RNA sequence: UCUAAGGGUCGGGUACGAUCAACUUAGAACUGGUACGGACAAGGGGAAUCUGACUGUCUAAUUAAAACAUAGCAUUGCGAUGGUCAGAAAGUGAUGUUGACGCAAU
RNA sequence: GCUUGUGACGGCCCGUGAAAAUCCACAGGAAGGAAUAGUUUUCAUGCCAGGUCGUACUGAUAACCGCAGCAGGUCUCCAAG
RNA sequence: GAUGGGGAAGCUCCGUUUCAAAGGCCUGAUUUUAUGCAGGCCACCAUCGAAAGGGAAUCCGGUUAAGAUUCCGGAACCUGGAUAUGGAUUCUUCACGGUAACGUAACUGAAUGUGGAGACGUCGGCGCGAGCCCUGGGAGGAGUUAUCUUUUCUUCUUAAC
């Protein structure tokens, strides 16, 4: 039920005793007017509520990616 | 362009129950309808609603009145009368 | 083309049973319930709706933060300001004026 | 193909003509449309200043 | 034979009253402490309409004496009264329009409306819209004072008795054409079960005592006797005169 | 006279501080781009001191004489100039203009108000002043 | 098959331009086995007499009427320890959350 | 445009057009509260639990009432060119 | 429609707060021990009566021979109960800011009092929403093609929260 954009506030969902599941998401999208882009939404799972933080720059998402908690268990795609 | 010679807003009712009724019922249906002036605020603001109940547009304040127009003749010649006897007991 | 069918056993149109039409993400066209309106709270003073006060069913009321159901002046989400203002002038000069009386008719227990 | 005709005017005689004018368009309707229109060119000559206020208020109360 | 038509309203069936919507019943204070020794004071915060009711009611707060809280009295309004005045209730209180004294303090003349049979009874004369009772006397000895009533008839009760300063709202009310059945029904719909009328004379003779014959006539005089039992009474019930009444009314 | 002036008191008659009373400590009859309207700084009372009795005793009637201040800008419009009138001169530097705007600056200067109007109300100077008007 | 009238939207120093989107209304040609609200849809009119004013009501299943009601008019009873009415009775009941601009009865 | 919702207005009344459970607010200020550490869950996040009965279908020129798979009767919502 | 009552030979009739000694709550008092007494309120005076009145909270997708706002999937919300962590608050103890209408993520509040919501006729035109209707381009699929039609039909969706 969730939109994020502090992408340090979401790296302490994760960190979230609370927080099991994780899932990543990723969409062809077009951008402006012209070309496309590489949409990549990062959704976590809360006991109540389903935050999800869009970075849109393929480029931040990689280094994101690594980011993600070694115990959370990501569902990828 | 006037619209009618003579039954007025007494128009909606055409032809039926004749026209000395009908006259009757204009006169008190003019008084009822017709927009007074506040004694209070002064502005001329007060409607009926429902009979005997005189309620002032802005300013909201609402005085029980006569059933059709506001003040009714004899209440007044009550409200001298109650005028004049009661200045009888502080002189 | 395509209608729609009440949702509940209900079948009739009262006040409590109101319909909405709405296209879901199947395609297709689905009624609604849809809940009778909140009426904004109003001032006991004047009568207005009482501006600054979030405007719920009576108990949704209960499941909503303290700063939905008032403003912060005296009187908060009670009376309409304006009917406030009203209240403090009257209480300042009826206070002062009951002095004016006080030592006037002191003063009449002297001079008499 | 009817309704190109029929914007194009055609097949609107006395005779294709069943219900009364006012039903088919209401004269209220007609006058709202005329009235809102004097109403607010009115309101931009004031806003600009072609009319004076003065006169505007006349042709208001004149429209 | 049928038993008739106003044997059966006595039943309460569907005759009773319709009480539904109404606003409470129009009373005066409680006679309290302050009511008979001074006054005390209310505002009159709404003046309204009571459904069956010619008048209306004025809505009337009072503080309690006794407790710290609230008090609403429902008063019959009287005419000129509004929203906000000051409303003063008690033997030493002043004689305006809208306060309620006891008949011994105010003069001869006097117009009050919604006024005590005995004192305390909370207001039995005069409620109806336009009408009031104007004192006309004065017996400090045994403390009466005499009123004339709306009906003509002068009556002598207590000077405690209370009365409101003025006359009632909505007067005038009775001088406009119904004009029609409906608003006739619509008057008593919020009333009572009792329009519209079939005449005795237009029923059989099992309904009444006026039903039959092969043209409609009362057949015998209509006037009935005081002591006429139940199922006879239909007609003029005890008249002591009848026909059009020439001449002047009034009493002497 | 001006009677806006110097050590006037005053009701507060909008606002969160609606029905407190104030001291007028310093106005600008005129003027303020910032403040475009005639308006008076005004030192006040927030959270009366809260009666007190013979049964109270000890370090309760300590809490029960504690003041909360505040102090505001406010628009002449939004007084009720009364007749009393309360000395200011303990803290006419502590409430100005540069007084408000920075919180820290707010923040001292209510703490010296309150010591000004807590001694006040011992040794019962201005009485009214800390009577809580009821409406 | 044409013609004319009726609108929206914008920039103008402190007269107009530019396009966008609507079936109404009137007139003018042409045209046909004089037809055209082409099916459908859709008032017969007039002059009087009797009678009830009107709208409303009834005999389910032989009478819808001129009968009942009605507003209007008039008479009667009644100030509560009361009028009219209910009940075997009663610390019972309708009117009555009532009060003569009222309730009850013709 | 059509249906429906809704608003700000306006007409009408000798008609002025329910009640209660329930929810919230305010006036009050009883009380209870820290600096070596208190107060606060009407802010956020987090844990658990939510019983019983109904739930199929017909709703009518055949699932109901009229002796019947009776041309009768039987309350409603949705509504294309 | 029970109840103290009042009638009635009696089956029962009356009355519904009525001519009644009509009850239960908050916490302290307990640290023999679990609940006696300590304040103070509160005098409301049964109960039945609505599957159309009032009313805490759920939606979409998928699924069955036959159930589905009930299953399954995902995403929510309400009520009760527990509660800790983070934030807020306080040396001026119970927040700040705005002239003001008022703002806010919070921002102690018993008795008692009061205000609001629940909660309200009908008809008329006008204004806005939604679903439907009508329609342009385009990207697909279907139909007609002796001849004619950049055509006819059709999909292009978005829930509670
Ligand atoms: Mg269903
Ligand atoms: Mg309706
Ligand atoms: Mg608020
Ligand atoms: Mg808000
Ligand atoms: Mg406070
Ligand atoms: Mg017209
Ligand atoms: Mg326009
Ligand atoms: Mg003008
Ligand atoms: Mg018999
Ligand atoms: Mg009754
Ligand atoms: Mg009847
Ligand atoms: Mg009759
Ligand atoms: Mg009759
Ligand atoms: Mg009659
Ligand atoms: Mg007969
Ligand atoms: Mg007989
Ligand atoms: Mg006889
Ligand atoms: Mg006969
Ligand atoms: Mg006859
Ligand atoms: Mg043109
Ligand atoms: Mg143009
Ligand atoms: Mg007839
Ligand atoms: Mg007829
Ligand atoms: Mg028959
Ligand atoms: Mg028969
Ligand atoms: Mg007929
Ligand atoms: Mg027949
Ligand atoms: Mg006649
Ligand atoms: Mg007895
Ligand atoms: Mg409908
Ligand atoms: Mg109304
Ligand atoms: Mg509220
Ligand atoms: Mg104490
Ligand atoms: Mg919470
Ligand atoms: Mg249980
Ligand atoms: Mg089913
Ligand atoms: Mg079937
Ligand atoms: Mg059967
Ligand atoms: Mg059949
Ligand atoms: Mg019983
Ligand atoms: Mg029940
Ligand atoms: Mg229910
Ligand atoms: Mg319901
Ligand atoms: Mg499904
Ligand atoms: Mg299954
Ligand atoms: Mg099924
Ligand atoms: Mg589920
Ligand atoms: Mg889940
Ligand atoms: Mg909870
Ligand atoms: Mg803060
Ligand atoms: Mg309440
Ligand atoms: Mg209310
Ligand atoms: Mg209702
Ligand atoms: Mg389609
Ligand atoms: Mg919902
Ligand atoms: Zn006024």
């Amino acid at each position: 039920a969730r939109e994020i954009t502090d992408i340090k506030q979401f790296l302490e969902l994760t960190r979230r005793a609370d927080v099991k599941t994780a899932t990543v998401k990723i969409n062809k999208k077009l951008n402006k007017a012209g070309k496309p882009f590489r949409q990549t939404k990062f959704k976590v799972r809360g006991s109540s509520s389903l935050y999800t933080l869009v970075i849109n720059d393929a480029g931040k998402a990689k280094k994101l990616i690594q980011s993600l908690p070694p115990t959370l268990k990501v569902n990828r795609l | 362009a006037k619209r009618t010679k003579k039954v007025g807003i007494t128009g909606k009712y055409g032809v039926r129950y004749g026209s000395s009724l009908r006259r009757q019922v204009k006169k008190l249906e003019i008084q009822q309808h017709a927009r007074y002036d506040c004694s209070f605020c002064g502005k001329k603001t007060v409607k009926r609603g429902a009979a005997g109940i005189w309620t002032c547009s802005c300013c909201k304040k609402t005085v029980a009145g006569g059933a059709y127009t506001v003040s009714t003749a004899a209440a007044a010649t009550v409200r001298s009368t109650i005028r004049r006897l009661r200045e009888m007991v502080e002189a | 083309a395509q209608r729609v069918t009440f949702r509940r056993r209900n079948p009739y149109n009262t006040r409590s049973n109101k319909i909405k039409v709405v296209k879901t993400p199947g395609g297709i066209l689905r009624a609604q319930h849809v809940k009778k309106l909140a009426t904004r709270p109003k001032c006991g003073d004047c009568g207005s709706a009482l501006q600054g006060i979030s405007t719920l069913r009576p108990r949704q009321y209960a499941t909503v933060s303290k700063t939905h159901k008032t403003v912060s002046r005296a009187y908060g989400g009670s009376r309409c300001a304006n009917c406030v203002k009203e209240r403090i002038i009257r209480a300042f000069l009826i206070e002062e004026q009951k002095i004016v009386k006080k030592v006037v008719k002191e003063q009449t227990e002297a001079a008499k | 193909a009817h309704a190109q005709s029929k914007r194009e005017g055609r097949h609107s005689g006395y005779g294709k003509r069943k219900g009364t004018r006012e039903a088919r368009l209401p004269s209220q309707v007609v006058w709202i449309r005329r009235l809102r229109v004097l109403r607010r060119l009115l309101a931009k000559y004031r806003d600009a200043g072609k009319i004076d206020k003065h006169l505007y208020h006349v042709l208001y109360k004149e429209s | 034979g049928r038993v008739i038509r106003n044997q059966r309203k006595g039943a309460g069936s569907i005759f009773t009253s319709h009480t539904r919507l109404r606003q409470g019943a129009a009373k005066l204070r409680t006679l309290d402490y302050a009511e008979r020794h001074g006054y005390i004071r209310g505002i009159v915060k709404q003046i309204v309409h009571d459904s069956g009711r010619g008048a209306p009611l004025a809505k009337v707060v009072f503080r309690d004496p006794y407790k710290y809280r609230l008090r609403e009295e429902i008063f019959i309004a009287n005419e000129g009264v509004h929203t906000g005045q000051f409303i003063y209730a008690g033997k030493k209180a002043s004689l305006n329009v809208g306060n309620v004294l006891p008949l011994g303090s105010v003069p001869e003349g006097t117009i009050v409306s919604n006024v005590e049979e005995k004192p305390g009874d909370r207001g039995a004369l005069a409620r109806a819209s336009g009408n009031y009772v104007i004192i006309i006397g004065h017996n400090p000895d045994e403390n009466k004072t005499r009123v004339r009533l709306p009906s003509g008839a002068k009556k002598v009760i207590s000077s405690d008795a209370r009365g409101v300063i003025g006359v009632i709202a909505g007067g005038g009310r009775v001088d406009k054409p119904l004009l029609k059945a409906g608003r006739a029904f619509h008057k008593y719909r919020l009333k009572r079960n009792s329009w519209p009328k079939t005449r005795g004379v237009a029923m059989n003779p099992v309904d009444h005592p006026h039903g039959g014959g092969n043209h409609q006539h009362i057949g015998k005089a209509s006037t009935i006797s005081r002591g006429a039992v139940s199922g006879q009474k239909a007609g003029l019930i005890a008249a002591r005169r009848t026909g059009l009444l020439r001449g002047s009314q009034k009493t002497q | 006279a001006k009677f806006l002036k110097a050590g006037k008191v005053a009701v507060v008659v909008r606002g969160r501080y609606a029905g407190k009373k104030v001291v007028i400590v310093k106005p600008h009859d005129e003027g303020s781009k910032s403040h475009p309207f005639g308006h008076a700084l005004v030192a006040g009372i927030e959270r009366y001191p809260l009666k007190v009795t013979k049964k109270h005793g000890a370090k309760k009637v300590a809490k029960r004489t504690k003041i909360k201040p505040f102090i505001k800008v406010v628009n002449y419009n939004h007084l009720l100039p009364t007749r009393y009138t309360l000395d200011v001169e303990a803290f006419k530097s502590v409430v100005s203009t540069e007084t408000f705007e920075q919180p820290s600056q707010r923040e001292e200067a209510k703490k010296v108000v309150k010591k000004a109007f807590e001694e006040r109300h011992q040794a019962g100077k201005n009485q009214w002043f800390f009577s809580k008007l009821r409406f």
